[PDB]
């Protein structure tokens, strides 16, 4: 037991040794100190025995490991099946090649691999916030209607100056900069009063829509994958951040023995025990975490609140399966397979899954209020301000340009 | 090379692809010389009773393996129990599942006209009350500047700065001081209501997996089926809790697997059931069509061999070791990962001209009203 | 004038001169623009429940 | 009859803290600087083909008031202010939008729903609950 797949439990004095729906892990571990166990794979053994119908003990491992070897000598459950002290081993166990060679392997029953866990995010909002609520079309039809109505003002006051009415009109749209010479004449005043209506409708509709883009989702926020410079370049783009895994396990050899730098970089930020990293990521001690797939896909979905979510679950890395390990070349390897391939057909797999695996934060959580000091995303309007300043300097250049002539 | 007998025409053409890639890769490991051909029947194969009491045969490529024709299968061949009693399966190299297809939902379908948040009654109500309060102010100032007050009133609603009128009374003053308040209130409420209309217009939620209750019994606005005689019915019909959907599909069935895409894009099929990695590569290419986020039937393809070839174990080891170096991932990236389009939740529906054009019609109304009204000055003078 | 300013600018009137006065009134306008804004904000809630 | 659960009243009024809240102090001082910046820029552009005047005009137009009767006599100052106004409008707009967002999606907590509430699948210690023994 090293995960919500097998559960250790002490002895109960009331109902025998312990409750029903659990099976005694009778392991004279250190020197018949009985415990009892239940969980996910225990259930699948309690259904294997319904179509192979044999008898079995249940004794744990001397070393509590997952199966790394040293000097060709094997440790872990593998380490105690290689010597065939134990005819068969099940539970949480991956499937690689250096393990596939010593012993055989059944058909896998739940797929796993590599993923990443990180404290989730703040609420980011796109820098494009300002421009969003309109197609570019209206934004030119604006100038169009302005010019045409200024021409109509020409026609009207034929019966101010036309290098000036534009000033007033354009000012009116943006909520009343500063009053100026109001063109007299009843007809003119009628036309301008009409224009004001378009104004008040426009600004209103704007605010309305811009009060939408801040009520929908954001925040991919973390990474692309193991191919990112973020991972492979430790200090290039962002110096200080650091991650890691847990040693002693399967997921080591499928990084060290194929990737170069991240091993020597994580050699200083590894944690003994699994949930130590959970504690670290609770208080920002560590940045990211790499481990097996399923243990993560569980540990997130049943925290206090889903502040810790996978990095786009849909992507996985080195997708392999769990399974059931058998001593070398026993005749049983077929039956168990023929056994397990039934349960995928009988829906019972989803049943046991719902019995243990489902997570709480399955629904899309509320896109959080993004309180902003965000000079970063509002920057574009400041840059357009500067662009106006540049247009100012060049327009002043035009002054001297005409002036020499 | 590829000798396809389904051009009775046996024609040599060419073939390639993800599977072919894996095959041509694996070849270098174990020195494989190999012809390649197709299946005459064009179906996988299943146990079927034949001669009405005689035998049980496999109606397809599986049989062609068992018959003695073939020697190894490489294709998206499924894995289950029924087949496992006569074949030997390598470990699975590409997991997959069961999903549904639906066209793109709505890019921009929100607004109609600008008067929409109000309804015509209140428009005319305020249009009357403004002149009402105007003339009331007029009298209250007159008896201890008519057109003046008419402006002042009918302007303050419009935020403009037209006219330099004022009240000289006290009554008119105390009245206008709250006339202004009513003005502000109207515009405020208008903005609020339009915001409400633009924020809670959820067109429709994309149907969610097989356990979507809309499918518990379907409305006829949900056309969906499979290809008759697939391997999916072995989980539809063989399951009892789906026989209603089974009857709905057998009546709604489409002709071909490609006919499914043809009908979805033809706005005649509005959801479609199949396997994940069959549609998912067409969604990211047919950008108008995307899948649902869910997985229904846990399984993954594999390579088939005749029972107890002297290298079963060997090729399985090779396909394992060749699955984590980079082969599968990279081959997916270059072969199944277009990533051309990315959908999301109901976007906030950027404004277009065609539904904001209505106000420009009143602009044109003012334009035309000008050249009419103009000569009224000349007349009155 | 002051009361008019809160409700979004009815009609301009005699602006009191003197630098200090103008400072005080400019300050008041800030309270105005915050107030009307917050109003519209909240009134854009009651129509969503 | 049936089996139910009791919880105190959840929240009558627990939403807002302070008015500067939707912004954060940085952008405040940023615009406070940039306003005088553009003010003096207008001043020079008008001066070399009315200082306090322009200072008003600028630092007023942001505040929607009608104080001061200034104007630009140049062309550069004119074309600049014509979009200075736009930036003004944009700030107030975005401010309203953000405050609305903060006031609409402040869901304090959802009242726990029956026995099948997943928060009870295994409880956090923020869920004290029991019966009478025996
Ligand atoms: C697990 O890895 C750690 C180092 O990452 C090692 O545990 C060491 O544990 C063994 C067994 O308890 C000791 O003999 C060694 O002395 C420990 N290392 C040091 C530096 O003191 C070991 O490599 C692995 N052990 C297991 C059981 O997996
Ligand atoms: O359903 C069919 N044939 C059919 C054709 C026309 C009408 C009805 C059925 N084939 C299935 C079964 C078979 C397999 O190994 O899964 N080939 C295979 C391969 C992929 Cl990639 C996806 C599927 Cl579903 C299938
Ligand atoms: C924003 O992120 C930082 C660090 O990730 C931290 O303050 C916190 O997790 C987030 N803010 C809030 C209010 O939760």
């Amino acid at each position: 037991e090293e995960a919500p797949f097998v559960i250790v439990e002490s002895v109960d004095p009331l109902s025998g040794t312990c409750m029903r729906n659990t099976v005694p892990c009778q392991k004279r571990i250190i020197s018949y100190i009985k415990k009892c166990c239940k969980g996910f794979c225990i259930d699948i053994l309690k259904k294997i025995s319904k179509s192979v119908k044999f008898t079995y003990d249940l004794y744990l491992v001397t070393n509590g490991k997952h199966g790394k070897k040293i000097n060709g000598t094997w440790n872990g459950m593998i380490g105690e099946v290689v010597m065939k002290r134990a005819y068969m081993a099940v539970g949480s166990l991956t499937i690689n090649e250096e393990r596939s060679e010593v012993v055989d392997f059944s058909v896998p029953f739940i797929e796993t691999g590599i993923s990443v866990m990180v404290s989730r995010s703040n609420g980011t909002v796109s820098p494009s916030a300002f421009l969003e609520p309109f197609s570019a079309c209206v934004w030119v039809m604006m100038f169009v209607m302005l010019l045409i109505v200024s021409a109509v003002a020409v026609f009207v006051f034929e019966y101010f100056t036309i290098g000036k009415a534009i000033w007033l009109l354009w000012g009116l749209v943006f909520n009343n900069s500063v009053p100026v010479q109001n063109p007299k004449g009843t007809t003119s005043k009628i036309m301008v009063s009409v224009w004001a209506f378009f104004a008040v409708i426009f600004l209103a509709s704007y605010t309305a829509n811009l009060a939408a883009f801040m009520i929908q989702e954001e925040y991919v926020d973390q990474v692309s994958g193991l191919s990112d410079k973020k991972f492979q370049r430790p200090n290039d783009f962002s110096p200080p951040f650091r991650f890691g895994t847990v040693p002693n396990g399967s997921t080591e050899r499928n990084i060290r023995n194929n990737y170069a730098e991240m091993h020597a970089y994580m050699g200083k930020f590894n944690q003994r025990g699994v949930d130590d990293a959970l504690l670290s990521l609770k208080t920002g001690k560590l940045d990211a975490f790499i481990y097996d797939a399923a243990v993560l896909n569980y540990m997130a979905g049943r925290d206090e609140g889903c502040k810790l979510v996978t990095i786009g679950s849909g992507k996985v890395f080195a997708s392999t399966g769990y399974g059931i390990a058998i001593q070398k070349d026993s005749g049983w390897k077929r039956q168990v397979d023929l056994a397990i391939l039934q349960l995928f057909g009988d829906g019972e797999m989803e049943e046991l899954e719902a019995l243990w695996l489902t997570g709480i934060c399955h629904n899309e959580k509320n896109e959080v209020m993004s309180s902003q000091l965000d000079i970063d995303n509002m920057a574009g309007v400041f840059y357009m301000l500067g662009a106006a300043m540049a247009l100012s300097l060049i327009t002043f250049i035009s002054e001297h340009l005409f002036y020499w002539q | 090379i590829c000798t396809g007998p389904n051009d009775r025409h046996t024609v040599p053409q060419c073939c390639y692809g993800f599977c072919i890639d894996l095959l041509i890769k694996l070849a270098r490991t174990m020195q494989f010389t190999y012809e390649v051909h197709l299946v005459a029947d064009g179906k996988f194969g299943t146990q079927e009773r034949v001669q009405n009491s005689n035998k049980k045969e496999w109606n397809g490529m599986m049989g062609e393996l068992l018959s003695g024709q073939a020697d190894m299968i490489v294709a998206p061949l499924t894995i289950n129990n029924e087949r496992a009693q006569y074949i030997e399966f390598s470990k699975p190299f590409k997991y997959q599942g069961l999903t549904i297809l639906v066209k793109k939902e709505i890019p921009r379908s929100t607004l109609d006209s600008f008067m929409q948040p109000f309804q015509s009654t209140l428009w005319l109500l305020v249009g009357l009350s403004v002149h009402v309060v105007a003339v009331m102010l007029y009298l209250l100032d007159r008896f201890s500047t008519l057109s003046s007050a008419m402006w002042f009133s009918w302007g303050v609603l419009l935020n403009s700065g037209i006219g330099e009128g004022a009240p000289r009374s006290f009554s008119a003053r105390i009245l206008g001081m709250v006339w202004a308040g009513f003005a502000m209130i109207i515009v405020a409420s208008y903005t609020a209501n339009l915001a409400a209309f633009l924020v809670l217009d959820r067109p429709e939620e994309r149907i969610t997996g097989i356990n979507d209750p809309r499918l518990r019994n379907p409305s006829d606005k949900f056309i969906y089926a499979t290809v008759k005689q697939s391997s999916v019915d072995i989980y539809f019909r063989r399951q009892v809790e789906l026989s209603t959907m089974y009857r709905h599909m057998e009546k709604h069935n489409y002709e071909s697997a490609a006919e499914a895409i043809q009908a979805v894009r033809d706005n005649k099929l509005h959801a479609f059931i199949w396997d994940s990695a069959v549609l998912e590569f067409e969604a990211s290419q047919k950008c108008d069509l995307v899948t649902t986020g869910e997985l229904f039937f846990r399984s993954g393809f594999g390579i088939g061999m005749r029972k107890d070839s002297p290298w079963k174990q060997q090729v399985s080891l090779s396909i394992l070791k060749s699955h984590e170096n980079g082969f599968m991932e990279d081959l997916d990236k270059t072969w199944v990962r277009y990533q051309e389009c990315d959908s999301r939740s109901n976007a906030p529906a950027t404004l277009t001209c065609e539904n904001m054009a209505g106000v420009f019609m009143l602009v044109a109304g003012g334009i035309v009203a000008g050249i009419f009204l103009i000569f009224i000055e000349i007349a009155y003078k």
